[PDB]
């Protein structure tokens, strides 16, 4: 993932 | 530091903790050791900016692709700076630095997406509190894997934050301490020294044994 846990 | 973490992570590893007759993981439990800070959130946009990261304590930060870092406290003014060179300067955003206005602008792009798209980890951990008149960490370096991001502060700890099941790891080495975040999002902070003496489960042994690695990968790549 390129960010880390969404909302 | 990175060596003493590593010595201190071999130690624990050697002894192959979950390879004992009967575990007594609580008792190497350690609340007082609780991290003052651990990376919350983080977005990966290295390929043409850098890695912009949130703090548990609100305040947010990026590693810059020119390898200087910006830091934002949570009051949402005050800003630390950080040069290629290690120089540190403490400035207000209110202040209108004219060199920095192109990276406060960057950061703020990260902390408001952080903040309108991403889950904050550990909300449900009240960090430890020391001192306060000079403090706040920043990253040093970080790396991913196909099966983690690791992320080293300049306090000297290491985050681990393995993509699969959400777990995460937070490893200091002035506490010679390690917090595990399950994938129940529960939490404990344990002694390493006392895993050592105690034993730990299985999982919670695979991740020390992952960390140990990626520890030298910090040390090889120094």
């Amino acid at each position: 993932p390129m960010q880390s846990t969404p909302l | 530091h990175l060596s003493d973490m590593l010595q201190q992570l071999h130690s624990v590893n050697a002894s192959k903790p979950s390879e004992r007759g009967l575990v007594r993981q609580e008792e190497a439990e350690d609340p007082a050791c609780i991290p003052i800070f651990w990376v919350s959130k983080w977005v990966d946009y290295s390929d043409k900016y850098g890695l912009g990261y949130q703090l548990c304590d609100n305040s947010v930060g990026v590693l810059f692709n020119d390898s200087t870092r910006l830091i934002l406290y949570n009051d949402g003014d005050s800003l630390q700076y950080i040069e290629r060179d290690g120089t540190e300067s403490y400035l207000t955003v209110s202040s209108h630095p004219n060199s920095l206005m192109k990276k406060i602008t960057l950061l703020k792009y990260f902390r408001n997406y952080m903040s309108e798209h991403l889950l904050k980890a550990g909300a449900n951990i009240t960090p430890r509190e020391g001192d306060e008149l000079a403090r706040l960490p920043y990253l040093r370096t970080w790396f991913r894997t196909r099966s983690a991001i690791i992320l080293h502060l300049s306090n000297g700890s290491v985050q681990i934050n393995f993509f699969q099941d959400h777990t995460k790891l937070i490893l200091c080495p002035l506490m010679a301490a390690v917090t595990y975040i399950d994938e129940k999002r529960d939490f404990r902070t344990y002694r390493l020294s006392l895993l050592e003496e105690y034993g730990c489960c299985k999982e919670l042994a695979s991740r020390l044994r992952y960390a140990r690695t990626m520890v030298d990968k910090l040390l090889s790549s120094r």
